[PDB]
């Protein structure tokens, strides 16, 4: 449960997560999750989180208030620089 | 703050090299108060514990069809003898009245045309 | 007996070059067999 | 007739198909002696075809050196392209689907489940 370091940046035509070594073949994975289910369930739920996870580190979430701007998909739009250990997604 | 800096930095090294260094460093400077922090007897002991895990996670802040086939084959024969990529015997033709829509990569038959020019170029 | 045996060799190994095998046997015949390839002491 | 370009391209393609087919045979498993010898005899006839096609490919370049300068002249020319393209406007109402230039060579040198002998060698008998 170690919080990695994310580097959000407004693009135009993207998140840059530095990840220490996993030592496994499985690349880091993203998923789009809704705020409807949570450990505390408090009011104001009603937005989406772009969630990132890997076994080495812990899980990280990014709030999305816009309805559509990008596609949170694995094959279409992610890249894994496993050698330098930086993770990509746009 | 010295204490937080030595904690943060020592934690970093022990985070990279593993907790095996925590033991070394602790026993190497056990009498030295500069490393008293490594023992549970110090107040910042709990702070350092977090730093180790944090540096390991790499998150903490470091210090500071014939017609179609024959036109595609014939155009490919005269394209493949080109002296330059855009100085072909077909670039002149498009501008001189000759409607040929498969020259643009927007038409699916371009991918077969590229194979035919590659084959005619192999046949040179 | 040979004509049968020669046809048989090529017949059961049809992926091997017949012309190579024939030319090799001919060359060994002329350069060695006719030229004293059997010697005693 | 485009001896320089089309015929040599077709002969090179036919050779590539023959190599792919006897490679596909050497990739597949064999189970009994009869069918091993049958495929090895089939691959012999394919090699005889390969050697003959390669023969013809080598004896088609003498007049190529005769026309190579005129062929290499891609700037001074263009009218011949137009002349041939104008003749390609002959017989427009030819309502037919033509998917057979590569499919027939590929399905010729291949075989169908009941009989493991390809269409070239389909009457071959051990």
């Amino acid at each position: 449960r170690p919080g990695y370091k994310v580097t959000k940046q407004r693009d135009s035509e993207l998140f840059q997560i530095d990840y220490p070594e996993i030592a496994e073949g499985i690349m880091p994975r993203h998923r789009f999750m809704s705020a409807y289910e949570q450990r505390i369930e408090p009011p104001d739920r009603r937005w989406q989180y772009l969630l990132m996870a890997a076994e080495p580190y812990e899980t990280i979430a990014f709030k999305v208030p816009s309805r559509e701007i990008d596609k949170a998909e694995g094959k279409f739009w992610t890249h894994w620089n496993r050698e330098t250990k930086q993770f990509f997604l746009q | 703050p010295e204490v937080r800096n030595i904690v943060d930095k020592t934690a970093s090294f022990v985070a990279r090299n593993g907790p095996e260094f925590e033991a070394r460093i602790r026993q190497n400077e056990i009498n030295n108060p500069k490393f008293n922090f490594l023992n549970p007897n110090d107040p910042y002991h709990a702070y350092y514990r977090h730093k180790v895990s944090e540096f390991k996670e790499g998150k903490a802040q470091e210090p500071s069809s014939a017609f179609d086939l024959d036109v595609v084959k014939l155009t490919a024969q005269f394209v493949a003898r080109n002296g330059r990529q855009f100085l072909t015997q077909l670039m002149q033709k498009e501008q001189r009245n000759y409607q040929f829509d498969f020259l643009r990569p927007q038409h699916s038959l371009f991918n077969y045309f590229t194979k035919l020019v590659e084959q005619y170029t192999k046949i040179l | 007996l040979l004509e049968y045996l020669q046809d048989y060799t090529d017949r059961v190994k049809p992926l091997q070059d017949q012309n190579e095998l024939f030319g090799k046997i001919q060359a060994e015949f002329e350069k060695k067999w006719e030229n004293g390839t059997f010697p005693g002491w | 007739m485009e001896t320089i370009l089309e015929q040599q391209r077709r002969y090179h393609e036919e050779k590539e198909r023959l190599m792919d087919v006897m490679a596909k045979e050497m990739l597949t498993k064999k189970s009994t002696l009869r069918d091993q010898i049958n495929s090895d005899h089939r691959t012999r006839a394919m090699q005889d075809r390969y050697m003959e096609v390669s023969g013809n490919l080598r004896d088609l370049y003498d007049d190529k050196d005769g026309l190579r300068k005129e062929e290499l002249n891609a700037i001074s020319g263009p009218n011949e392209f137009a002349e041939f393209y104008n003749r390609l406007k002959q017989i427009k109402e030819f309502h037919r689907k033509h998917p057979n230039e590569i499919c027939v060579p590929m399905s010729v040198e291949f075989e169908e489940l009941l009989k493991a002998r390809e269409n070239p060698s389909e009457e071959a008998q051990n």
